[PDB]
């Protein structure tokens, strides 16, 4: 079916691969990052009954990786569907009208330049962390007698409340 | 419950104060004899 | 005529008195539930498939919300005690009638 | 009652003409009585929801009619014109909607977009209490022992 | 055409609940006549079958039948094996009737037939009392006697 | 009764589903009734310890009325956690959002504050229209009346009605209205 | 058209049977409501 | 505008009115006469 | 000294559910627990909370015929509540004079 007001297109997903820079015609420079497209396959489809959401989804997969490394279950649903393993499996909400069928391989010519999109993954793995480089906190000084006291958060919270409010923001995995 | 409508009636407020309920003998021999009267 | 309850559903009740008015009777015979107001009851080739034996085993948490939700309850009371109430519990309790 | 009508190329023509004028039973049970409620034992006997009578008192639009020609007392006026309101509010009377070019709700005193929200309710002793019903209707009989409470 | 004190129908011109009559006194006796009569003749014939019974007893009330155990905190001064009669009763009833008086039934009409099983001090019991801080600490034992009956049978009278 | 000694307890001790529409019936009696339903107080045999509750399902919940002004007045108020996350809303909003919650708080504060509470809760079914799954009205025994009464409208009351009720006054004629 | 026991039941198997063991006091005289015994 | 307890028509063109659950009062020809219930 | 003060306790939480269990059967009849606790006084039986609930569990006939009786005792109440005097008493709001 053609496109209509209000629909909605599957997503995909891709491999980044790195970054390189970009010209225009003004001379300005735009950094630009690459993200490359290997196989991408579609997985399965619902209903938005069966979900019972606002949408219908839609499955997709990322990168060809061992049949040796996985679950019996999930290498019986690849081979009931034709295709390799995938190593991410991430949903894309959509309207009915767009319905796909699964193994339908997804390459880069869904999208065009002068296109507008966005992109969810992974952050950078910094693990367990200070207060500082984790929220941007200023600190102590050095100097002036500080003893053993130049990275800590400070205080936390009050003396009447006898507690620390949740969500605080405290030392942890970044 | 009913204290003041017993009142108003002539009997006790609390049953168990007087009358037939409280006063007569609560076991007797068998055989018809009178038993012996309660402390109370 | 005048009724003090609706004798339809548990017993047809009425009162009444000695000559004296000393003490009350109560004639209660019980209700006969009418016959309109009921309702009625409810691999070939080859055997084995007698068998019918699937086995499915889940683990601690589906298993316990399912059994929760089929009792309508809540999961809590499913978990497993400890030795101190295990052996507290009395085995050979006393029972009446 | 009178209806009119203004109506031609140019010319226009204005008319009022008399239309069937109702009347009152030939019975009423309380004679010497100067309002309708004295007449007919309907001082402390009415609400919101018997709305047979309270249709008698409205306009098409949904409007009350005036003391100096429905001939009723002061209180008795402001008791009805206030459980007019009461029984718009709770959408009985669907016809009489005015003019032109989503919940539930019942026994409502005041308006429901002026009334602003209590953000607070305080203790026992100063509590923010909700009115329901009005004093007007305090003196109406209560077949219940407790009488009828209209803060909550 | 319309009495003064009448009133329209409306929500509250009337009361809410519905409007009742009594019977006729008349027709309420014969009514009494009759069910006294069928019920002498039915227990007369002897359809009934257990009998339950009301008992006031050792200042306390019970619903007992024969065959039953009891219990009163207290001593009667009767030997072990002893048959005594119960007097005072609420009311009795079978599976299709009752009889209950204003307050307890005739002495004719009924037999109430106990018998005694034991006689015990019962179970030690403890009566601490401790206050705060006062060095008020005192502690006292308890055993109150008490005795054991057996509702053995329970008959009564055409008497009606 | 003659019966047998566990079929007997089962049929004492069981449970029942009982349904009451909630179509312009006040949230407060009818979760006050399922309360007293649900911990098992209109049997004889209740008792805390023992679980003799009862199932009870309520129908049109979306359809319910207030008394007064309350749809705009009531505030229902719960924090979050974190700081800044006191919310509070009108019975209305939250009716909007959900209007199963009204009727589900209602009962969570007229129930007591056992452990039983939860149970009980999840014992009580809740649907804002007449519609339910096919188990759930099958699996049912009696339907209980509303605490109110619904007054009838205009367009409701019958001719007969209205000309047997008297007129009480004659207008003049000359008069717009 | 007449009734002679009902028995209560997990399922309607069970039901039935206690019926008919219910029905089967009433006839042989054994209900727990019978005259007791007499001494 | 201004809020008072009390109320005080200024001015015959000064109408008192109840709006919004409040005691107002308006003046067009003498808008400072513009005056809210406390 | 929690034993001994639980005795109290004991009697009236008993007490307690004993009523809470007596109004229940009385509103599944029809009925309410002052008015029934009223009528039954003013009818002379002395039928204490925890015998009238054994009787209520376990022959709940004849806990049918005393909420009858009640009932009863209510509608002669009212009808005196209209005529006092001037009538015929009610016939089980009669009463037994002792001496
Ligand atoms: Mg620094
Ligand atoms: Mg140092
Ligand atoms: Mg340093
Ligand atoms: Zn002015």
């Amino acid at each position: 079916h053609p496109w209509e007001p209000g629909s909605f297109r599957v997503g995909l997903i891709a491999l980044k691969l790195g970054m390189m820079p970009l010209w225009t015609k003004d001379g300005q420079k735009h950094v630009v990052t690459l993200l490359q497209v290997q196989d991408c396959h579609v997985l399965k489809y619902t209903s938005k009954e069966n979900c019972n959401g606002k949408m219908a989804t839609l499955s997709v997969g990322g990168k060809t990786v061992s049949r040796f490394r996985k679950a019996t279950s999930i290498l019986e649903f690849y081979r009931e569907l034709g295709l390799p393993p995938k190593q991410t499996v991430k949903i894309f909400n959509i309207t009915d009208n767009a319905a796909i069928k699964p193994g339908t391989p997804l390459y880069a010519a869904h999208f065009r330049p002068g296109q507008y999109v966005d992109v969810t993954a992974k952050t950078i793995g910094k693990g367990f962390q200070g207060v500082m480089k984790r929220w941007g906190f200023k600190g102590q000084p050095a100097t002036h007698g500080q003893t053993k006291t130049h990275r800590r958060p400070g205080a936390v919270a009050t003396g009447d409340i006898g507690r620390v409010w949740p969500g605080t923001k405290m030392p942890g995995k970044m | 419950a009913g204290g003041q409508w017993r009142l108003q009636q002539g009997l006790a407020a609390n049953p168990s104060g007087y009358g037939p309920l409280t006063e007569l003998p609560d076991w007797s021999y068998a055989d018809g004899r009178p038993a012996p009267p309660m402390k109370g | 005529t005048y009724s003090p309850l609706p004798d339809d559903y548990n017993c047809n009740v009425e009162l009444a008195l000695t000559s004296d008015g000393r003490t009350i009777v109560c004639y209660h015979p019980s209700v006969d539930i009418p016959y309109e107001h009921t309702k009625p009851i409810p691999e070939e080739t080859h055997d084995q498939v007698l068998k019918t034996r699937l086995e499915e085993h889940l683990e601690e948490g589906p298993m316990i919300e399912q059994l929760s939700k089929m009792f309508f309850t809540t999961k809590h009371r499913w978990y497993p005690h400890g030795r101190y109430h295990r052996c507290r519990k009395n085995l050979n309790p006393p029972k009446d009638r | 009652f009178r209806e009119v009508v203004e109506t031609e190329g140019k010319t226009t023509i204005i008319e009022g003409r008399i239309t069937a004028t109702p009347k009152e039973s030939p019975n009423p049970p309380n004679p010497s009585g100067q309002c309708p409620i004295c007449r007919w034992n309907l001082k402390h006997k009415y609400n919101y929801d018997d709305v047979l009578l309270l249709s008698q008192f409205i306009r098409p639009h949904g409007g009350m009619l005036p003391r100096k020609i429905t001939g009723l007392c002061q209180e008795e006026h402001r008791k009805i014109e206030e459980c007019v309101k009461m029984a718009h509010r709770a959408g009985l009377l669907p016809n009489h909607r005015p003019r032109l070019p989503q919940l539930n709700r019942y026994l409502t005193r005041w308006a429901p977009g002026s009334v602003k929200p209590i953000y607070k309710k305080g203790p026992r002793w100063n509590r923010v209490r909700m009115p329901v019903g009005s004093p007007l209707l305090r003196d109406n009989v209560c077949y219940s022992r407790t009488p009828w409470k209209l803060y909550h | 055409s319309y009495l003064p004190g009448y009133v329209p129908k409306t929500s509250l011109s009337s009361p809410p609940w519905p409007e009742v009559v009594l019977p006729d006194p008349v027709e309420e006796t014969r009514h009494h006549a009759e069910v006294v009569k069928k019920v002498n003749e039915m227990i007369v014939t002897g359809q009934y079958g257990r009998l339950f019974a009301v008992v006031h007893f050792a200042s306390r009330q019970w619903k007992v039948t024969s065959e039953d155990l009891i219990l009163i905190g207290n001593e009667l001064d009767l030997a072990c094996g002893e048959r005594i009669r119960l007097e005072k009763v609420l009311l009795v009833g079978a599976d299709n009737f009752t009889l209950l008086g204003k307050p307890l039934l005739g002495k004719d009409l009924v037999r109430v037939e106990a018998t005694v099983i034991e006689k015990t001090e019962s179970w030690p019991r403890i009566i601490m009392r401790f206050r705060k801080r006062k060095n008020f600490k005192k502690k006292r034992i308890v055993t109150t006697p008490q005795t054991v009956l057996r509702i053995n049978s329970i008959e009564i009278a055409p008497c009606l | 009764s003659s019966f047998s000694r566990a079929p007997q307890q089962w049929a004492t001790f069981a449970r029942i589903w009982y349904l009451l529409d909630g179509k312009m019936q006040p949230p407060g009696k009818l979760a006050a009734m399922a309360s007293i339903r649900l911990q098992g107080l209109h049997k004889p045999v209740y008792h805390a310890l023992s679980d003799c509750g009862d199932h009870v399902v309520i129908m049109n919940t979306r359809h319910i009325a207030f008394s007064g002004n309350k749809w705009e007045q009531k505030v229902y108020s719960s924090h979050t956690g974190y700081p800044g996350g006191f919310r509070q809303v009108t019975a209305a909003q939250l009716h909007l959002r959900d209007p199963v919650a009204i009727v589900k708080l209602a009962i969570y504060g007229m129930l007591p504050k056992n452990l039983h509470r939860r149970t009980m809760m999840e014992r009580l079914h809740l649907f804002p229209d007449e519609y339910i799954p096919e188990d759930i009205l099958k699996n049912l025994v009696e339907e209980l009346p509303q605490p109110r009464k619904i007054p009838k409208r205009l367009d409701e009351y019958t001719q007969e009605e209205i000309d047997a009720f008297p007129r009480l006054w004659t207008p003049p004629e000359d008069y717009r209205l | 058209k007449k009734l002679i026991a009902e028995g209560p039941g997990e399922t309607v198997l069970v039901a039935e049977e206690e019926a008919a063991r219910v029905a089967l006091r009433k006839l042989y005289g054994f209900t727990e409501n019978r005259r007791p015994w007499n001494y | 505008f201004k809020n008072k307890t009390v109320l005080k028509k200024r001015c015959k063109d000064c109408y008192l009115v109840k709006r919004r659950g409040r005691w107002y009062v308006y003046c067009k020809t003498h808008p400072r006469h513009k005056q809210r219930q406390m | 000294v929690k034993c001994t003060k639980a005795r109290y306790l004991k009697k009236k939480n008993m007490r307690t559910l004993w009523i809470n269990r007596i109004t229940a059967a009385s509103q599944e009849h029809g009925l309410k627990y002052p008015a029934l606790i009223g009528n039954l006084v003013k009818c002379q039986v002395e039928l204490n909370r925890k015998v009238l609930a054994d009787l209520a569990i376990y022959e709940p006939k004849t806990f049918k015929s005393l909420a009858a009786l009640a009932s009863r005792r209510r509608h002669e109440g009212f009808a005196a509540a209209l005529g006092d005097g001037k009538e015929p008493e009610g016939i089980f709001s009669r009463v037994v004079q002792y001496h």
